[PDB]
């Protein structure tokens, strides 16, 4: 047997279907072959026969598959607005054409937010959940009723009408079921039919099935999934009705479900409704009909399936969850109880038992209008099954006490304050009656808190409530059962040591350590009063002879890590290890010895390489000597095949030229200077260390790998040893400190590595405290009904930090921040070093008269600001690194969704706490996954009321530290903060309201007192009052003051878009980010 | 029980290691009993030991440990251990392991679950291909609506006949199927009946090592293959060798030569990328016409996947392109790595050590033995097989290559060979024999002790090192310490009698 060729052979060679491959590449090759008259032919056929001409070959060769949403919406997405003047179609066909599927998150928010003019993008942008959405409707159709000038969008038209239906969704069907009558072709017939069957109903199911099934197009499997459930189900009895309709289709529909192969989004999806849709309806079908088949009170229907088929489908169906799918799951999978109810234990026990999960799964996790428009044998079922008007309604119809002492101390305990009011009901309610799960906490904290803050005899008494914490002996545990540790803080307002000492010390004694073994962090922190005795014989008894390996940790790294300074170690380390040798055997001879050795074995070498040896030791001879004997030393010591081609260029031009005068000197000095500059590491542990073998792994010692043993987070599973690896650790790149990257192989399921950023910190082992902070975070997984399985959870790695200064990290994939890559893959290519800010300062600023005669301007900043600060190095950087460094979809939308919430996330939840740094050295990355992992006086109120002493003082003073990048940082993640708006102001705004627990502790514990000078915090918070502001001033000011509000008249509330409009305005920008003044000074 | 545990545990390794599938399946298959320490041994060792030296052993040893696994009573550690081991190293494959695996494996976790369930199924769940991977003879819209809907501009050209016969022929063409029974409603129900998703996550995504790791076992897992190989890896490494060892000053013999002598795409490329593609014959036809239009006119799954008529056009233009193209512009790499992985290590090594220790004085003896001593000792079949080879190609110094053996072999028929070959044939001294005879304390015991005692003390300081390492080993102190107390015993009255009664005494007193 260049683009007719390729055009006219490829497009007549096919045709020997195929529309779209024919229209696209006739119309595409005609308009651009006509209207450009070489990189489509060379693009297209290696970037498509290898694997604007990649995305159309990958992007429409692929017959529709799912990675062609990347590449068309990439591509066709990439270029619309800002040129020539066409915007409208671009605008709307790529909203409208990308505001749909299921991936959209920040191209629903962002093309719905900011197109055009968006009347509806406060309700729809902020709805989400649905909350707000109860008016939204209301802003609609006062639009379209006003107009005059209106922008049509349709599209808001009809998104506003399924809100409604979603609001009158399920609780509001009346007027629903007319739908039916006009607008509904699958909503009426499928809502009216689903959510409500008959018995001998042949019309009306008749004309559903055999209507709703043409072609039928299952994709878009609403109509076929409705017509055949609604088909299949319901008991006819028509002899062979389950057969005729079990053997027809049935497992042919689930051949459909082959069809979500062709577009997995989002994982499971489909596979819960037709997973779920098909084995309850064959299960309910199958025993519906076997026991509605096979008789009954002939032979009471024997048993079988009864309680196992009652119990496993009921506590497999009812205990195996998760909105829509627990309303349409649980209402529609009702059916099972009148076909077997109305033939006649079962009905009543498995129909109010199962029907109960949808009000409260529904109104707890939905948490206005879920909870208020979703809610003697009647007596207990009607008034059990759901001031005055509370206890009147709920008492005139034990839950008595639950539900008056927690619904009058709750509801009538804020108000503000307390003192008394629900004092004698939460005491009286709460001190006696048996089992209680909310009144101790609640009514325990409340009246402990509210009774022991006046600090009298009478506050004594609240310690009696304390025994009331005995009873949530054995009601598990949580994460709330560490709030039962705030209850302690209680016992600082007792008296001496006595009070509830044989109640503390016989119930934590007889109990076990649940919250003293898997707490820690704070328990360890209470050294200088007098926490010697009370807790620390059932603590350290419980935590060394029951929780197993958990007190090494805290033991040798606390123990090991820092005249009662010197006397109280000795004491406290021959106590513990008396005892705790006295107890085990050995207490721990693995962890000592290899936790010693392993620790301790870093201070001999210790060392570099060959090359930092053989570069520093010539060029520091040479250099420092200089202003074949000699050459002989730098060659042997030199020979590690790491010196290609200095060896061979310094030797052979040091081993020839070795004589004359001219050529000695410049054949030695260039030679040694570009051989020994050009190549200026490894580490050896084998012929330095020599630890790790004998430590054989110590011969397979019964111990667990570092990181992997703890006492909640994977407990009492496969705790293996560690098999480590060989002795060639690499050290990571090269920054300031020389990060001993160690490999931890385990062959029984622990193949991992380890770090080490050598030995330095900023407050020593106590700035390790801020590292609890951290902690602070896990708080989040005990309040994230949605936040968790809707943001994959969020970014944590294990980092068991050594002695006072070393820190054991984890690396997935080496590790690389902000200014490590963005430096150094900026900063190489090109014969760069120190150029940008040097440069750029150094030119612009010495490139006038230096004088300066006289101010001058010379302005300012400004358009200096702009030539010697965005002299590029941001979009080219930010847009050819993150464009360059994918290749598919999956690094795209892997890189794109991991550094957007890993930037979002750990910005936002990094940015507080002063810790609010617009610099450097703070959220680091990686690279395949990233993450960010690496006064004025005293003015003291006594005592009696304190809420008055508020001084606030606003006085700017150093501070600075608010410049470099920048840069690209409305560049970096996607349209500014587009998609950060919706998981920073939902995720930041979703909290800081209820289920607190740790605020106290940690914010007192860790705030007070202040490091170091232990002076004015010391002698000045040890007063005999109730709180002493600092953490409850600034957390309540800053929390209190920074989320505000929530709710309005017409739901117009700050924050929506307040906090990143004003953060992003105010701290982005020229005399916000050149004049620092980011958060007020660190807040401070 | 004699033959299982005989046929187990006396294991030339295709019919021992291949015999437990059949005989423990159709012997286990008539539902009988014997288990217990048989079944939880057998799946114990068999995982463990098949696991640890890790094509036919993850298909014969996760097609056989579900047979033996999946046979015997209650389900406890065995199940989840067996289960997440054979599970987790072959899960839906081999086709029959598939249909075998799922089959026990939803049978015996519903059965046996009908607190495990929580357990096993939260400490075994594991994300992989296993909806798009199973199909086993089971049988769109946002592509053709947004690019077909996004354009639609300038002017007009129909758009109706594509949508609307792409959407009812599509449709009405891909709404009608037929199965008939078969395996669909245990392979639909049973593989779809699992419901506990959590979420998708899973980023990481993400030149010297894909050219020699794929030269070199594209090149040595290969006639024309064994000339072209032989030829282009002895002319790559004996011209990269002395073309990079910066030699030839100004010598006035001969014998300094043999360096080199070897040295209308927009029609063949995109006729042959779009009517190849357009259509394994695209990369044979896309690889063979591209690299040979493409090599003759002026890529790792091909040549990977297809080197283990597209193996000599694969094999020869990969690794004359990789081998050209990388050449044409880490001798450790290239020769550890190739002479590493039985005629290709005797005839590379022999041949590379040979011409490379007789074609030249003290930087490729020096650079030689250093980097083949270090790159080979500082690296189960891998250590074995290339400290073995290269050891004892190699050798035909003493703490480096003492040391190895002790432990390497301490640490842990290659064993004894290499050990006994090398210790026997590789033959100040307080130190490295106090260090070596007093940390190297059944077979290497006796071997090391042996060795070590018989050629130390015939082939020419230790009661110190002896009566301290004794006397505080034995004094300083259930097979540890009965078979370090016997063993380093067995080879002052104090402590040999009241040290030594208590051996006695307690084993003899039970």
């Amino acid at each position: 047997s260049a683009e007719t060729i390729h055009n006219a052979w490829v497009v007549v060679f096919p045709v020997a279907s195929r529309y779209e491959l024919e229209f696209t590449r006739a119309l595409v090759k005609l308009l651009f072959k006509d209207y450009h008259i070489p990189n489509v032919i060379k693009s297209l056929l290696d970037g498509v026969g290898k694997c604007p001409h990649l995305v159309k070959y990958l992007g429409s060769n692929y017959n529709a598959w799912y990675g062609a949403i990347k590449l068309l919406e990439e591509l066709s997405e990439g270029q619309g607005i800002d040129n020539q003047k066409i915007s409208d179609a671009n605008q709307d066909a790529l909203l409208e054409v990308y505001m749909s599927l299921q991936e959209d998150d920040m191209f629903y928010g962002t093309w719905r937010r900011r197109a055009k003019y968006f009347e509806t993008n406060a309700a729809l942008s902020y709805e989400q959940i649905g909350i707000w959405d109860k008016a939204l409707q209301l802003y609609e159709a006062a639009q379209i009723k006003a107009r005059s000038g209106v922008f049509p969008f349709g599209e808001s038209e009809y998104s506003l009408w399924e809100d409604h239906w979603i609001y009158c969704a399920e609780k509001l069907q009346h007027w629903e079921i007319l739908t039916e009558l006009a607008k509904h072709e699958g909503f009426t017939d499928l809502l009216l039919e689903c959510g409500w069957r008959g018995a001998d109903w042949i019309a009306d199911r008749e004309p559903l099935e055999q209507s709703v099934k043409t072609v039928m197009d299952i994709p878009t499997p609403r109509r076929q999934i409705f017509q055949t459930f609604l088909a299949l189900q319901g008991f006819s009895q028509q002899k062979d009705t389950l057969q005729d309709v079990s053997r027809l289709c049935d497992e042919g529909i689930q051949l459909t479900l082959r069809k979500w192969n062709a577009l997995p989004q989002r994982v499971t999806r489909a596979h819960i409704g037709l997973l779920h849709t098909f084995q309850q309806y064959v299960e309910l079908m199958e025993a519906s009909q076997v026991y509605s088949s096979l008789v009954t009170t002939n032979a009471q229907n024997l048993d079988v399936k009864s309680q196992e088929l009652k119990r496993v489908l009921q506590a497999w169906r009812e205990r195996l969850p998760n909105d829509i799918n627990i309303w349409n799951d649980l209402v529609t999978w009702r059916q099972h109880v009148f076909g077997v109810i109305n033939r006649v234990s079962y009905a009543y026990r498995g129909y109010h038992e199962m029907a109960w999960v949808i009000n409260r799964f529904a109104h707890v996790a939905r948490k206005v209008c879920i909870n208020q428009l979703t809610k003697a044998f009647l007596k207990l079922r009607e008034q059990a099954k759901c001031s005055e008007l509370n206890t009147g309604l709920d008492v005139i119809s034990a839950t008595q006490q639950k539900a008056e002492f927690f619904t009058l101390k709750g509801m009538f305990l804020a108000k503000l304050n307390a003192k008394d009011e629900a004092n004698q009901a939460f005491a009286t309610a709460v001190q006696i009656d048996l089992n209680l799960p909310k009144a101790w906490a609640e009514w325990g904290f409340f009246n402990d808190r509210r009774f022991k803050e006046n600090p009298e005899e009478i506050f004594h008494a609240k310690n009696a409530i304390s025994c009331y914490l005995q009873a949530a002996g054995l009601y598990k545990d949580g994460k709330t059962r560490k709030l039962l540790c705030r209850i302690l803080w209680l016992i600082s307002l007792d008296d001496a040591a006595g009070s509830l000492a044989k109640t503390f010390e016989d119930h934590h004694g007889e109990s076990p350590v649940w919250y003293w073994i898997t707490f820690v962090p704070q328990l360890l922190t209470s050294l200088s009063h007098k926490e010697a005795k009370i807790v620390r014989h059932i603590l350290i008894q419980i935590a060394k002879s029951y929780p197993q390996s958990l007190h090494f940790q805290l033991r040798t790294t606390k123990e090991d890590y820092q005249t009662t300074d010197s006397r109280q170690p000795w004491q406290d380390v021959e106590e513990i290890m008396g005892i705790l040798k006295t107890a085990y055997p050995l207490l721990a001879l693995s962890l000592e010895s290899l936790v010693d050795q392993l620790n301790q074995r870093f201070k001999c070498n210790a060392d570099e390489d060959a090359y930092r040896l053989v570069i520093v030791l010539y060029n520091d001879g040479v250099q420092q000597m200089n202003r074949p004997a000699a050459t002989e030393a730098s060659i042997s010591r030199f020979a590690d095949s790491v010196l290609p081609k200095n060896i061979r260029e310094v030797f052979e031009q040091d081993i020839i030229a070795c004589n004359p005068n001219l050529e000695t000197y410049i054949s030695k000095l260039r030679k040694w200077r570009d051989c020994l500059e050009e190549k200026l590491g490894k580490a050896d542990l084998e012929r330095v260390s020599l630890h790790l073998s004998l430590f054989h792994h110590q011969k397979f010692e019964d111990i667990e790998i570092p990181g992997q043993y703890l006492l909640h987070k994977d407990n009492n599973n496969h705790f293996i040893k560690i098999e480590r690896f060989l002795p060639t650790l690499d050290l990571v790149r090269g920054s300031n400190g020389c990060y001993k990257r160690m490999t931890i192989r385990g062959n029984d399921g622990s193949l991992h590595p380890f770090a080490v950023q050598f030995p330095a910190a900023r407050h020593c082992r106590r700035e390790e405290r801020i590292f609890q902070l951290f902690r602070i975070f896990d708080d989040a997984l005990s309040r994230k009904v949605q936040s968790r399985r809707r943001n994959i959870s969020l970014t944590l790695p294990i980092a068991v930090p050594l002695s006072p200064h070393i820190r054991i990290l984890n690396d997935d994939k080496r590790y690389t921040t902000l200014m490590g890559i963005y430096e150094e893959f900026c900063r190489r290519k090109g014969q760069s070093r120190d150029e940008p800010f040097a440069y750029t300062i150094q030119k612009l600023r010495a490139a006038f008269d230096p004088r300066l005669p006289k101010p001058d301007i010379v302005s300012v900043r400004a358009e200096v600001l702009a030539s010697i600060q965005s002299t590029l190095v941001p979009s080219t950087l930010l847009k050819d690194y993150y464009t360059e460094k994918f290749s598919n979809y999956e690094n795209y939308w892997l890189f794109r969704k991991q550094f957007t919430a890993q930037y979002a996330s750990f910005i936002f939840m990094t940015y507080i706490m002063c810790i609010n740094s617009r610099q450097p050295q703070k959220i680091h990355i990686n690279e395949g996954s990233g993450n960010i992992w690496t006064s004025t006086a005293y003015n003291n109120s006594t005592l009696d009321p304190a809420v008055k002493a508020g001084a606030p003082i606003f006085y700017n003073t150093e501070s600075v530290p608010f410049r470099l990048t920048p840069n690209i940082q409305k560049f970096i993640g996607e349209a500014g903060l587009e998609g950060i708006l919706s998981v920073y102001i939902l995720v930041i705004a979703n909290s800081l309201s209820d289920s607190e627990f740790d605020m106290e502790q940690y914010l007192s514990l860790f705030v007070r007192d202040e490091v170091i000078s232990w002076f004015a915090q010391q002698h000045r918070a040890s007063a005999q009052t109730n709180q002493l502001r600092e953490i409850v001033r600034v957390n309540v000011e800053l929390l209190t003051k920074r989320v505000l509000q929530l709710n309005h008249i017409p739901n117009s509330q700050n924050v929506a878009t307040q906090f990143v409009l004003n953060l992003i305005s105010q701290a982005v920008n020229p005399r916000n980010l050149a004049y620092t003044d980011s958060a007020w000074m660190a807040y401070l | 029980f004699y033959l299982i545990r005989t046929l187990f545990r006396s294991i030339e390794n295709l019919y021992k290691e291949i015999m437990p599938l059949l005989q423990v399946l159709l012997e286990s298959l008539s539902k009988l009993i014997h288990e217990a320490r048989r079944p939880q041994e057998r799946d114990i060792y068999v995982e463990l030991c098949l696991t640890v030296p890790v094509v036919l052993v993850p298909h014969l040893s996760y097609l056989m440990k579900p047979l033996v696994y999946a046979l015997n009573g209650s389900q406890e550690s065995v199940s989840q251990g067996l289960r997440t081991l054979e599970l987790c190293v072959d899960l839906t494959a081999e086709y029959f392991d598939p249909i075998i695996e799922p089959v026990i494996d939803d049978v015996m976790e519903a059965l046996s679950k009908h607190s495990h369930t929580t357990l096993r199924i939260l400490g075994k769940l594991g994300g992989r291909n296993r909806t798009f991977i199973k199909p086993v003879d089971n049988l769109p819209g946002l592509s053709a609506a947004f690019s077909l809907l996004t354009d639609p501009r300038p002017r007009i050209h129909y758009r109706i006949n594509s949508f609307k016969y792409i959407s009812g022929i599509f449709q009405l063409f891909l709404g009608a199927t037929q199965l008939p029974d078969d395996y669909a409603n245990r392979l639909k129900e049973s593989m779809d009946i699992i419901l506990e998703d959590t979420i998708a996550p899973d980023e990481p995504l993400n030149s010297q090592m894909e050219l020699l790791v794929k030269l070199l076992e594209s090149i040595f897992y290969a006639q024309e293959v064994r000339e072209e190989s032989k030829a282009l890896i002895r002319g790559t490494c004996n011209h990269f060798i002395l073309l990079y060892f910066n030699k030839m000053v100004i010598d006035k013999r001969k014998f300094v030569r043999k360096f080199s002598v070897d040295n209308l795409n927009e029609n063949c490329i995109f006729d042959a990328i779009i009517y190849a593609l357009s259509s394994s014959a695209v990369r044979s036809m896309g690889l063979e016409s591209v690299q040979l239009i493409y090599d003759s006119c002026v890529p790792l799954n091909v040549m990977c996947s297809k080197f283990i008529e597209e193996p000599y056009h694969k094999k020869l233009a990969g690794c004359i392109g990789l081998e050209m193209m990388l050449n044409s512009l880490n001798a450790r790499q290239l020769e550890i790595i190739r002479a590493l992985f039985c005629e290709v290590t005797n005839t590379a090594k022999r041949l590379i050590l040979n011409s490379l220790k007789e074609w030249n004085n003290d930087v490729f003896s020096s650079v030689f033995q250093n980097l083949v001593s270090s790159l080979i000792v500082d690296l189960e079949i891998v250590r074995a097989t290339a400290q073995e080879a290269l050891r004892t190609l190699s050798e035909t110094p003493i703490a480096t290559m003492i040391s190895p053996c002790k432990h390497i072999l301490l640490a842990p028929f290659q064993m004894q060979i290499g050990n006994i070959d090398a210790i026997t044939f590789c033959m100040e001294e307080l130190n490295r024999l106090v260090q070596e005879a007093l940390a190297l304390v059944s077979e290497q015991l006796v071997r090391l002790r042996v060795v070590c005692i018989q050629l130390l003390s015939l082939a020419i300081r230790s009661n110190i090192r002896v009566k301290i390492l004794v006397v505080f080993f034995k004094s300083l102190c259930e097979i540890i310490r009965a078979a370090h107390g016997g063993l380093k015993a067995v080879i002052p009255k104090e402590l040999l009698q009241n040290g030594l009664r208590p051996m006695l005494m307690n084993l003899s007193d039970h």
